[PDB]
């Protein structure tokens, strides 16, 4: 359950989440209708002092039952033309995002690990 | 399920624990009677525990940390348990009293261990076969 | 004391008594439920075809509760328990005297004790020749689809597949609220068991579990018109057309005991 | 006789009709699958049809860590690390889109629930996805393992030292000093383990479904 | 709080005489055969209550006195015994109270 604060992993292999950093990141913004974000659900990340789009690929809230309750939140980094920031996905990241409503084909052709 | 009673959970048990006590010792005690039908159900289980046996180590532990008096210990497994050996159930048979006349008009009710040496209490009777209503209704039955 | 003396039914019964009392009710019930068993056999009035703008009447029944169901799809979807009890036709009002529009029957479930239950209440359910129900409920019943008093309602009346409107009294929370009729409406039957009378109905059902509710056909413009194809009347199990199948499926529905679904 | 969980009855005023229409889809349904008997701690893969995925079926390995449900809603969670994350599962029985269920290692642990492994070493929870099946015997009750999992930092997701939780899968000593036993015993509540109003048997009833099961077969 | 003028007894006489706050009449009433006194229909009578509890509050002295010390309950069955009533082989491996007072006609 991505909200306010929530310090979050920014999995992703873009220049600004790649390189470490003393400040812990504070989530700024979630791109839904509703308050709160979950896995496929865009948000806005600071990384390094920059503000870049993130897309939810897992959380801590407890989920629907017959599904993966991870225990990091994990994000994957969009460009503004949409295209992942980051070319490379490290944690396994949950097929269910193929049949979610939105464009999630771009991280999922990202993704080289699905459970 | 469970009456808010006692300045908190441990006084509710531990009123319950002097309560259950006073009626092993005694085997009638007079209450109140929402007190008397909250016990009610302890005592019942507390013989079950007495039938479980003697050797049962767990019924040593419930029933030493319910009865304070520990020379009440050998007589629930050597009194109560043989004497409730036969009924199934129903052990404890409590009646309303008439209200305290202590200002407080509290609600009154006599709770003991059925099959105890002291007199029987008078309990209430149904009408008797004879009456009127009863034999009329005895006709009926004899005619079905 | 000249005075009046508060009695109950078990005053004054003795022990050999009040045993042949409980039997003897028993019987009652038995040999009553037993003789309206069959209403096509007692002198049935005349039923009539169907045409548009036709209402049936509805049922009540009992909310057992909600279990998961799933559909052929391997979705889940969880379904509220409606058990129809001792539905049975009390009272029917003429169309002038009760509602110049529409006339309306009355229907009554979930038989209940006699002991503690006004002699009047009895008396009207004695010429009836059924045992008193927990609960009266006024249904609007075109002339057409009139069933003479005492018929007999089965859950098979409704039909997996059909909207329903369910309308019954929330749970009351006290001082605080509740306690309050509501409508549900656009529920879709998902089974209905005929052996037990229980109907699945999708979504959640207003009140706690064990209660009475009121079961009509959906009043949404779109099923304006969903008797045609269903027993227009009523489902009459006397009359015995076709035996329906104990447990009536809808096609989505995966039945247990089918293969485990494979989304290919 | 091994009695699953989900047939038992929880007390309550519903209905037991509703229990004997449910048990019967359940039976029903355990012939199209068969539910291998398990315990909490046992490593399980399950054969599972995938929605997401279309024409395609996978299978999860992880280690029993909960059972929760009754009747045909019953489910169980498994749990494993995979690529390094923690993962639990809450698989429902009766789901018809698990094809399979296999027991790859029946085994049962301390404790009846092991939430607190995720607050123990990722060791302990780590299991390989494609370890084979090892050998059980039938005519023995399932191992139990009692290797006392280690805990990560004091601040955990749940307060397991205290005697409410009280796991007995926890090596507290090594982490906790028996001073902070003593404050968490403050909430021991000893006169709960002594109270006979919590307590409900349900051993006739386990009994009677035993040959209600049987005879369904 | 004070009304801004002071209250009639007239207006006082009618809120008093309301029957809401008029004390309300009992028809529960019953009588008690075995002690001939008055009784509710769901209360025991207490005047043969009373005998039962004081009967027992003697047998209890015997008791105490035959015990002789605290915490001495027996871990046998215990049975009543009054005059003119000798134990028999039933009552060996019982606790015997022995009352001075012949065999109550309620009590059996
Ligand atoms: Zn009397």
């Amino acid at each position: 359950a991505v909200q306010k604060m929530t310090r979050v992993r920014v999995v992703d292999n873009s220049a600004l989440g790649s390189t470490p950093y003393h400040r812990p990141p504070r989530c700024i913004h979630v791109y839904n209708k509703s308050g709160v974000g979950k896995v496929g659900d865009q948000i806005l990340l600071a990384i390094r002092g920059q503000k870049k789009k993130a897309l939810i690929v897992g959380h801590r809230m407890p989920g629907s039952r017959m599904t993966p309750k991870f225990d990091s939140n994990n994000v994957v980094l969009i460009e503004d033309n949409g295209n992942p920031v980051g070319t490379r996905i490290k944690i396994p990241i949950p097929t269910s995002l193929r049949r979610r409503e939105g464009e999630y084909s771009k991280v999922l052709a990202i993704a080289q690990n699905f459970v | 399920v469970y009456r808010r009673l006692g300045l908190g959970p441990e006084s509710r048990i531990h009123l319950l624990r002097n309560l259950l006590t006073g009626l092993v010792r005694h085997e009638r005690i007079e209450a109140t009677w929402a007190r008397a039908d909250e016990m009610r159900g302890y005592a019942e289980k507390l013989i079950d525990y007495g039938k479980l046996g003697d050797t049962n180590e767990r019924a040593m532990r419930m029933a030493d940390f319910w009865l304070t008096e520990k020379d009440l210990i050998p007589k629930l497994f050597k009194v109560l348990a043989p004497r409730f050996q036969g009924q199934n159930g129903n052990y404890t048979r409590m009646l309303q009293i008439p209200n305290r006349k202590e200002q407080d008009r509290a609600k009154m009710a006599v709770i003991e261990y059925k099959g105890n040496y002291l007199p029987p209490l008078p309990l209430p009777h149904r009408d008797s076969n004879l009456t009127l209503l009863n034999q009329l209704l005895l006709g009926l039955q004899q005619d079905l | 004391l000249h005075s009046k003396s508060s009695t109950w039914w078990d005053e004054h019964l003795s022990e050999e008594n009040l045993s042949f009392v409980k039997q003897l009710v028993s019987d009652e019930n038995k040999t009553q439920l037993t003789s309206k068993l069959n209403p096509l056999k007692d002198e049935p009035w005349p039923l009539h075809p169907w045409e548009p703008g036709s209402f049936r009447v509805g049922l009540i029944a009992l909310k057992l509760g909600m279990m998961p169901l799933w559909t052929k799809d391997g979705q889940k979807h969880a379904v509220t328990l409606l058990q129809v009890q001792d539905c049975h036709v009390l009272k029917y009002t003429p169309k002038e005297d009760h509602n110049g529009k529409i006339a309306a029957l009355t229907v009554g479930g979930k038989t209940v004790s006699r002991f503690y239950k006004p002699d009047s209440r009895l008396e009207f359910y004695r010429d009836l020749g059924l045992p008193p129900k927990q609960i009266h409920k006024i249904f609007h019943v075109t002339d057409n689809a009139v069933i003479k008093p005492g018929t007999p309602l089965y859950a098979a009346h409704f039909r997996p597949g059909q909207y329903v409107d369910v309308t019954a009294k929330t749970i009351g929370k006290g001082f605080q609220m509740g306690n309050q009729n509501r409508t549900v409406y656009g529920l879709k039957v998902w089974r209905v068991n005929t052996k037990h009378n229980i109907i699945y109905v999708n979504g959640s059902v207003p009140g706690h579990k064990n209660c009475l509710v009121k079961i009509k056909d959906s009043t949404l413009p779109a099923y304006k018109d969903s008797c045609k194809n269903l027993p227009f009347p009523t489902y009459f199990p006397d009359g015995d057309e076709e035996e329906l199948p104990e447990d009536l499926f809808d096609e989505s529905v995966w039945q247990p005991s089918e293969p485990s679904i494979t989304f290919a | 006789r091994f009695l699953s969980p989900e047939f038992i009855p929880p007390r309550g005023r519903t209905n037991p009709l509703k229990f004997k229409i449910e048990r019967k889809d359940m039976l029903d349904r355990r012939k199209v699958l068969p539910i291998p008997e398990f315990y909490v701690g046992s490593i399980l893969r399950v054969t599972t049809a995938d929605p997401y995925a279309s024409g395609k079926t996978s299978q999860f390995l992880g280690i029993c860590i909960k059972r929760s449900g009754n009747g045909l809603g019953a489910t169980f969670t498994l749990r494993n690390t995979i690529e390094g994350q923690g993962v639990e599962i809450c698989f429902e029985l009766y789901n018809p889109r698990i094809q399979e269920i296999q027991v790859v290692k029946l085994e049962k642990r301390l404790d009846d629930n092991l939430l607190y492994l995720r607050d123990a070493l990722p060791e302990y929870s780590t299991f390989d996805v494609n370890m084979k099946p090892v050998p059980q015997e039938a005519c023995q009750e399932v191992p139990v393992n009692k290797l006392k999992v280690k805990m990560k930092p004091k601040p955990w997701s749940k307060r397991w030292e205290r005697p409410n939780f009280n796991i007995k899968g926890i090596r507290f000593d090594l982490a906790l000093t028996e001073e902070q036993m003593k404050e968490a015993q403050k909430w021991n509540k000893p006169w709960i383990e002594f109270d006979m109003m919590r307590e409900y048997d349900t051993s006739k009833i386990e009994a009677a479904l035993w040959e209600e099961i049987e005879a369904s077969k | 709080a004070a009304p801004k003028n002071r209250r009639t007894i007239e207006v006082n006489r009618c809120r008093r005489r309301n029957p809401q706050k008029l004390i309300k009449i009992k028809n529960n009433i019953d009588i008690c055969p075995e002690c001939g006194h008055l009784k509710q229909k769901h209360v025991l009578c207490g005047y043969c209550y009373e005998k039962v509890r004081q009967e027992t509050t003697k047998i209890r002295q015997q008791i105490g006195a035959q015990e002789g010390g605290p915490f001495r309950a027996p871990s046998v069955e215990t049975m009543v015994l009054y005059t003119g009533e000798k134990p028999s082989e039933k009552d060996q491996g019982k606790r015997i109270v022995e009352r001075n007072i012949k065999r109550p006609s309620w009590f059996t």
